[PDB]
């Protein structure tokens, strides 16, 4: 269990463009979440909490200033809206709503945007304006298998937001389907552990990771405990966190602990250049694990 | 603008931190404390049916203390199939349903394994012909 004392530096005043605001918003949001879940608030000063909620809220508001008339986000208003960033924002808010109330029109508009504008007939989500801060997108930064990876990223957001936006966005169940579709077809062909992981969780949430697919996923793990590639410690942490989440979704608790172990054993506590995805995923994953710890 | 009352409290849980007035279209989630399980839909939003006073769209979930020995039977809806939902059903787990072509759904689409090995908090949903 990553110790609250070693995390102080994740409560961060969120400043900047539609990206840096999210960069600074990410760690705070996920940290409060961790402490909430792992109960560690008394250890680390109850009164610091109200403090960070306002901080989060601040992030949230500030972000809204970058929302376009389409209900999608780019770094600034002048810029072409970003498929990834929009997806990322939804992802974060969906988690944030556990802590702060949100405006569901903001979020549901964002989703309806991704669906009707950026999903292909075949079911992939297409990126038209790559995010300036390429480092924040985690493992998607790698070119290879990009359709599949970006499609997984969006899906994971749309599922994470599914339960809020279902009545408002009438195309949403269709989209989830059409994406998961696509992921099934190309899943057997994946090369990167990274992609196997993200897409895995994407399809795990969908009860679609089974038979030879579940097999591909599990056997991709190096040492039955981590999803790695010659890239970076961070990709791998990210990749693994997804994988952990995926395992939780299948409920193969019999295979989980050596994974958690590894994640725990990384001496990594969020924060830094490129850290956004690795931070958000690893504490999301780990907390889910606590909730579900039998 | 149009605005909701307070959300149901949840015993042994938490609610997102908002601040009044609550505007229409506001989500809040509910979670349960470390060793309690959430039973029932977790998100609630403020909506307007009459287009004059806002009201919350579903009941609050409630926390049940986690029973480690709890398990429910495989739940079946005549006329629908289970979409999301992975067996074995231990305490707190959920399942969602869709009706088959030529069936309308009448009821809440998801159920939770209650500590008493029955599915709640509603009745299982009903699918009906056309």
């Amino acid at each position: 269990m990553l110790d609250a004392e070693r995390l102080k530096h994740l409560i961060v005043t969120p400043s900047g463009a539609g990206e840096q605001n999210m960069i600074g918003m990410t760690p705070t949001v996920i940290a409060v979440h961790y402490l909430d879940e792992t109960e560690q608030w008394e250890k680390f000063g109850l009164e610091k909490r109200q403090g960070a909620l306002e901080l989060i809220k601040k992030g949230y508001t500030q972000q809204l200033a970058f929302r376009q008339p389409s209900s999608a986000f780019a770094a600034f208003v002048k810029r072409a809206p970003s498929t990834w960033l929009t997806a990322y924002v939804v992802k974060v808010f969906s988690l944030a709503v556990n802590l702060i109330a949100i405006d569901s029109q903001v979020l549901c508009g964002a989703v309806k945007w991704l669906i009707l504008e950026k999903q292909k007939p075949d079911g992939v989500f297409q990126e038209d304006a790559p995010v300036i801060h390429q480092e924040m997108i985690g493992g998607l930064r790698n070119n290879n298998e990009k359709d599949m990876a970006l499609t997984a990223f969006v899906l994971i957001s749309l599922q994470e937001a599914k339960d809020i936006c279902e009545e408002q966005v009438n195309s949403l169940p269709g989209s989830i389907t059409k994406a998961g579709d696509f992921l099934e077809a190309n899943y057997m062909n994946l090369q990167r552990s990274y992609t196997v992981a993200i897409a895995g969780y994407a399809l795990a949430q969908m009860g679609r990771l089974k038979g030879p697919l579940l097999n591909k996923f599990l056997t991709t793990a190096k040492d039955k405990n981590r999803w790695e590639d010659p890239g970076k410690q961070l990709y791998n942490v990210e990749a693994t966190s997804y994988a952990l989440l995926a395992l939780l979704q299948l409920k193969d608790f019999d295979f989980v602990p050596p994974v958690v172990r590894w994640l725990n054993e990384q001496r990594y506590y969020g924060g830094g250049y490129g850290s956004t995805q690795a931070t958000f995923m690893v504490f999301q994953a780990l907390a889910q694990y606590q909730k579900d710890a039998p | 603008g149009i605005s909701c009352g307070s959300p149901p409290p949840i015993l042994n849980g938490r609610i997102s931190y908002y601040s009044t007035p609550i505007a229409v279209g506001t989500v809040i989630r509910y979670s349960c404390s470390g060793t309690f399980r959430l039973i029932g839909e977790k998100s609630l939003l403020c909506i307007t049916k009459d287009k004059v006073d806002g009201t919350w769209d579903k009941p609050a979930p409630k926390c049940e203390y986690f029973n480690k020995y709890s398990s429910c039977p495989e739940p079946i809806v005549p006329g629908g199939y289970k979409i999301r939902g992975s067996t074995p059903y231990r305490h707190g787990d959920s399942v969602t349903f869709a009706c088959k072509t030529n069936f309308s759904m009448n009821g809440n689409k998801s159920v939770w394994c209650q500590a008493n090995n029955m599915w709640g908090p509603t009745r299982l949903p009903t699918c009906v012909s056309v």
